[PDB]
């Protein structure tokens, strides 16, 4: 997206967002990123949107192909498995490359560091998702500490109730559950994270009170689910 | 279990 | 896809489908085409649904990226309403290039050749819908040309209550309405091939009678719009 | 007006 300018990139992805088309709306935004300047509140959004919708569709037909393939268990299920599982990894891999090159080290501000850190244990939490053993490990401990340095940077610099602390301890508490065979870490850090929360939300006016509610409900869904 | 959303910004 | 197996072909489209993949369905049964071999009924249909979920995610990007163009009357939502546009008239034409190499000329039953024409239909009136005064007329024509031949084959080859029939009409009053300014003869191809099915209804099998009520029930809801 | 839906099968 090189002769692009970087303003028209920035519209064009919400443009792309407006009609659903994702995948133009990821090119966009690596475009953005590229052009080597930091990212905004916004358009860290527009980045985030963007790649989450994509993945989001690729780990769902991941998880409809790894089901058929078990359920089997001709080449078929298992190539095209393979097939839409290296997809996935291409495009955690594309984010991944941003984040490193060079939105994190670029990032000063308690806002952008932490949610590109939890971005960066999101997409390693993707590639968990489908590893198989042989890095597995190496994978999960990656997801694992860019969560960790972005707990620890949020439970310094921002609030209980900041919307981004708290979808990083949701998401983390994820990892937990699901990706480290922990339950009782996500139990805790759930449990934890809602209370803290709670006893905040006093400070709030009515449209961060909202805000704030709305990701503590998430947290609470989840506690009902495991508990 | 429910992570983030985040499919709509 | 020239490397891979015809019946490979049509089973990983089976599986883009369960995982709703449908550009990589597309790209699997473009390449079964193209083993030179005749489709069955139900590779036809895997074929159909597959560019028709393409096409209609394009044809829903352009409408809101056409709208927004629209209340804006820089010169970025023209380019990338352009840029959306270019891509929507290529899925068509691969598709229309399908069935001109070779599907329409091998067709010989009338349920094949009458389920390729009412698709050459409906893929000249998506051109249409985003055609501009040049070759819009021509375009027009060749959309009414295909409709026009596939109706006469059903009316001397298929039962009143043939789901291909039926839908077939639905499509052609639909571009007798949306596209040829014809609102009268959308509404009389309704009312007389609805009312033709219900007369024939008597002669069908429960499962039958099901596939046709549910295409009848699609006209009777554009009528109910009509008039 | 709605064509043939068609995106299932
Ligand atoms: C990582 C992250 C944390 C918080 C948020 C956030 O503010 N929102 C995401 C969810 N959301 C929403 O409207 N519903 C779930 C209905 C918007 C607020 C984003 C990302
Ligand atoms: C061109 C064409 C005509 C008819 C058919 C058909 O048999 N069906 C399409 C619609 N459908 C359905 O289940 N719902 C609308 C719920 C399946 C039957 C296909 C294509
Ligand atoms: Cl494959
Ligand atoms: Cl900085
Ligand atoms: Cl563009
Ligand atoms: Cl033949
Ligand atoms: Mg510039
Ligand atoms: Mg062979």
């Amino acid at each position: 997206m090189g002769s692009m300018e970087r303003a028209s990139l920035i519209q064009k992805a919400k443009l792309a967002e407006q009609a659903e088309r994702y995948e133009d709306m990821a090119a966009f935004m690596k475009g953005a990123v590229e052009k080597g300047e930091e990212l905004s509140c916004e358009e860290r959004n527009l980045l985030s949107v963007a790649y989450k919708n994509v993945v989001g569709g690729q780990r769902a037909a991941w998880r409809v192909l790894s089901s058929i393939e078990q359920k089997s268990n001709g080449p078929e299920v298992r190539e095209y498995r393979e097939k839409v599982e290296t997809e996935l990894q291409g495009v955690c891999d594309t984010v991944l490359g941003l984040l490193d090159s060079h939105l994190i080290k670029e990032a000063g501000d308690a806002e952008s560091r932490v949610f590109y850190l939890k971005m960066k244990g999101d997409y390693y939490r993707y590639l968990a998702e489908v590893a198989t053993g042989d890095d597995k490990k190496r994978i999960i401990d990656s997801a694992r500490s860019a969560y960790q340095e972005a707990m620890d940077i949020s439970k310094k610099e921002m609030p209980p109730t900041n919307p981004i602390r708290l979808g990083l301890a949701l998401n983390f508490s994820v990892f937990h559950y699901e990706i480290a065979n922990s339950p009782e870490e996500a139990i805790s850090l759930a449990k934890t994270t809602f209370d803290e929360a709670m006893a905040d939300l006093h400070t709030l006016s009515e449209d961060s009170y909202k805000d704030s509610t709305l990701i503590m409900q998430l947290l609470r869904d989840n506690l009902t689910l495991w508990t | 279990a429910g992570s983030i959303p985040g499919r709509r910004s």
